[PDB]
């Protein structure tokens, strides 16, 4: 048997799944995840995949970091993983225009408050419910030269020369961060 | 112990005090009536073999009370396959000449079946050793049993974040790693024998027994306990034998 | 889309790539400006990763930039919700929800087991003492 390597982390609104290689040859797997201090759970039981769904185990404190660990069949060979604070690396999905209506001389521009895979009695948290103050909304924005606003809601309101029209387009931010600071910017809308 | 607090009198029932010529030689684990569980090398240099004694029920050996029970340890027995002065199958099962009676006081570490404890139990992070063994590297013993909470790595990360000490003893699969690098927390040369119990789901067991390391609480290394899991079979087929003449047995392994 | 004479009509987004399909050049022509095309036709072009129905059993999709997010229902997970919760009442998976001992089945379900000096209950997975001084247990704190 061969041990796994290249153990990456591919997370997006905290939906969080591990991948590795080679493509098993012989040999099936089986994940294990815990939080520094607390026990192993086993994951992905004898599995043939090179990857692994632990957006579940994740979710439960997105606060924590975890750590895990690939185990091979033919103590078993292994091989640990990255350490994973979701809340600080998971990527920010791409943001979506909700809408903008015009009031003469001003336009609100609403960004849909995108859900993520952090479950809440019963319910799916937004973006918003789980960073609350640390998330803001970039606007980049031109009359139909360069232009940008900031917020720290959903909502962007904007002076704009009447009659011309304008495009929008919208960043997630968590401007804290040092990595993954940014999501990829969302589909351009225009008035 | 290095590092931990007092165990409530009480809360480390199953703590065997093993004494030879009435002095402290090593910390024990009862798993029944009638056997305890220690480390091999805890015997490496005994010539009075008719005086081993197991004291269980103890907790403050500067004061005596009810709770203590003396038995003469009848029989060691030590695997075959040990060899004193070295750290390999560090483990001896002991018949008591009479059974100590279960109290409050005294009670049995349960021993638990061998894939329960590789599947289950080898993962559960925490667990307690307990020991009257030196409260600091190469200073005096602790008059009050001791006990401390230690996290358990499999051997691959011991063996990579342990450095490099020339020529240092392997770590078997008959071994496992406990403990902390930072040099605060570990048992002890005098906890030796003691045990390495796991909490799982309300039930305590029997997973390691304090052997050996590099010091104690020395910065970057572990604790070394002898991994029981690998003995399950060898101490239930002895525990159902007649017993030998002499004390001292050693009996083939596997 | 381009038909006959259409582009005599200077540029439109809503009747060109809205309610149309419309190819780079054409967003080219409205847009103007590199970036701003490009900034446009990244997610423009970019296709529904969704079309594919890849959530499995009730999930819902959420789109992205040549990718997806699957949402799944309390009892599954898994990168498409393919993964059964319900279906992993083996030993190895948090010992099988016993309490004490699990020993798996081949075909049939796994089953539970205590220690001597315990009963197993008729829940299937939990112990209780049958003497007044069970192993592992401190009296002082029971
Ligand atoms: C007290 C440390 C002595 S030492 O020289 O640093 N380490 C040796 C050792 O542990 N020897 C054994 C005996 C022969 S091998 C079974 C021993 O002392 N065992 C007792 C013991 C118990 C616990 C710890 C610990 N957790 N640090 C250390 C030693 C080894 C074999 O190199
Ligand atoms: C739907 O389309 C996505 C595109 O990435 C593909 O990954 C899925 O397998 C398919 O069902
Ligand atoms: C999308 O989310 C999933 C989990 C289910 O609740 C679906 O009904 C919903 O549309
Ligand atoms: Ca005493
Ligand atoms: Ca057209
Ligand atoms: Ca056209
Ligand atoms: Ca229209
Ligand atoms: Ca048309
Ligand atoms: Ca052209
Ligand atoms: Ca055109
Ligand atoms: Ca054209
Ligand atoms: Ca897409």
């Amino acid at each position: 048997t061969v041990a796994a390597y290249n153990l990456t982390w591919k997370s997006t609104n905290f939906k969080t799944i591990l991948e590795w290689e080679p493509k098993p040859v012989n040999q099936v797997y089986t994940v294990q995840i815990s939080t520094k201090s607390g026990d192993w759970k086993s994951k992905c039981f004898y599995t043939t995949d090179t990857e692994c769904d632990l957006t579940d185990e994740i979710v439960k404190d997105v606060k924590q970091t975890y750590l895990a660990r690939v185990f091979s069949y033919p103590e078993p060979l292994y091989e640990n993983s990255p350490e994973f604070t979701p809340y600080l690396e998971t990527n920010l999905g791409q943001p979506t225009i909700q809408s903008f209506e015009q009031v003469g001389t001003k336009v609100n521009v609403t960004v849909e408050d995108e859900r993520t895979l952090v479950r809440r009695n019963n319910t799916f948290l937004s973006l918003r419910d789980v960073f609350g103050k640390d998330l803001i909304y970039t606007l980049y924005y031109w009359k139909s030269g360069k232009k940008t606003a900031k917020t720290n809601t959903n909502e962007f309101l904007i002076d704009v020369d009447k009659g011309e029209n304008y495009c929008f387009s919208v960043q997630a931010v968590i401007p804290s961060r040092t990595v993954n600071r940014k999501s990829t910017d969302s589909p351009v809308e225009c008035m | 112990i290095v590092g931990g607090k007092v165990c409530p009198k009480g809360e480390c029932p199953w703590q065997v005090l093993l004494l030879v010529n009435g002095a402290q030689l090593c910390g024990g684990t009862l798993i029944n009536t009638i056997w305890v569980v220690s480390a091999a090398h805890c015997f490496d240099k005994i010539k009075n073999w008719r005086n081993l004694i197991a004291v269980l029920g103890e907790h403050d050996l500067s004061e005596h009370d009810g709770d203590e029970q003396s038995r003469r340890v009848a029989q060691v027995i030590i695997p075959s396959t040990y060899v004193p002065g070295t750290t390999n199958h560090d483990i001896a099962l002991l018949r008591l000449h009479q059974p100590v009676v279960l109290t409050d006081h005294v009670v049995p570490l349960c021993l638990p079946e061998r894939t329960f404890s590789e599947r289950t139990l080898a993962f559960v992070r925490f667990s307690l050793v307990s020991g009257w063994g030196q409260l600091l590297d190469r200073g005096a013993t602790a008059l009050e049993l001791m006990v401390l909470n230690v996290p358990r790595l499999m051997t691959q990360d011991c063996l990579q974040q342990s450095r490099k000490v020339g020529d240092s003893p392997n770590i078997t699969e008959y071994m496992f790693c406990a403990g902390y690098s930072d040099g605060s927390k570990d048992s002890c040369k005098g906890d030796s024998g003691g045990p390495h119990a796991t909490h799982y789901r309300g039930t305590w067991y029997l997973t390691g027994i304090v052997s050996w390391g590099q010091g104690c609480a020395t910065v970057g290394h572990f604790g070394v306990y002898t991994r029981v899991s690998q003995y399950i079979e060898w101490l239930q087929k002895l525990m159902r034998s007649e017993p030998r003449p002499g004390v001292l047995l050693r009996a083939p392994f596997p | 889309a381009n038909a006959f004479l259409e582009e005599l009509r200077p540029g439109s987004l809503e009747r060109e790539c809205k309610e149309e399909q419309c190819s780079f050049e054409e967003a080219r022509e409205i847009f103007k400006d590199a970036e701003r095309t490009k900034l446009f036709w990244i997610s423009y072009s970019d296709g529904d990763q969704c079309a594919s129905s890849p959530c499995q059993n009730g999930g819902s999709c959420k789109d992205q930039l040549q990718s997806y997010i699957c949402f799944c229902l309390p009892a599954f997970e898994g990168r498409n919700c393919e993964t059964h919760k319900d279906d992993q009442l083996i030993c190895v998976n948090e010992n099988g929800g016993c309490e004490q001992y699990c020993s798996d089945h081949t075909g049939t379900k796994r089953s539970c087991r205590c220690h001597e000096g315990y009963s197993l209950l008729a829940d299937g997975v939990s112990c209780t003492p049958t003497v007044e001084y069970p192993c592992g247990k401190i009296p002082i704190l029971e």
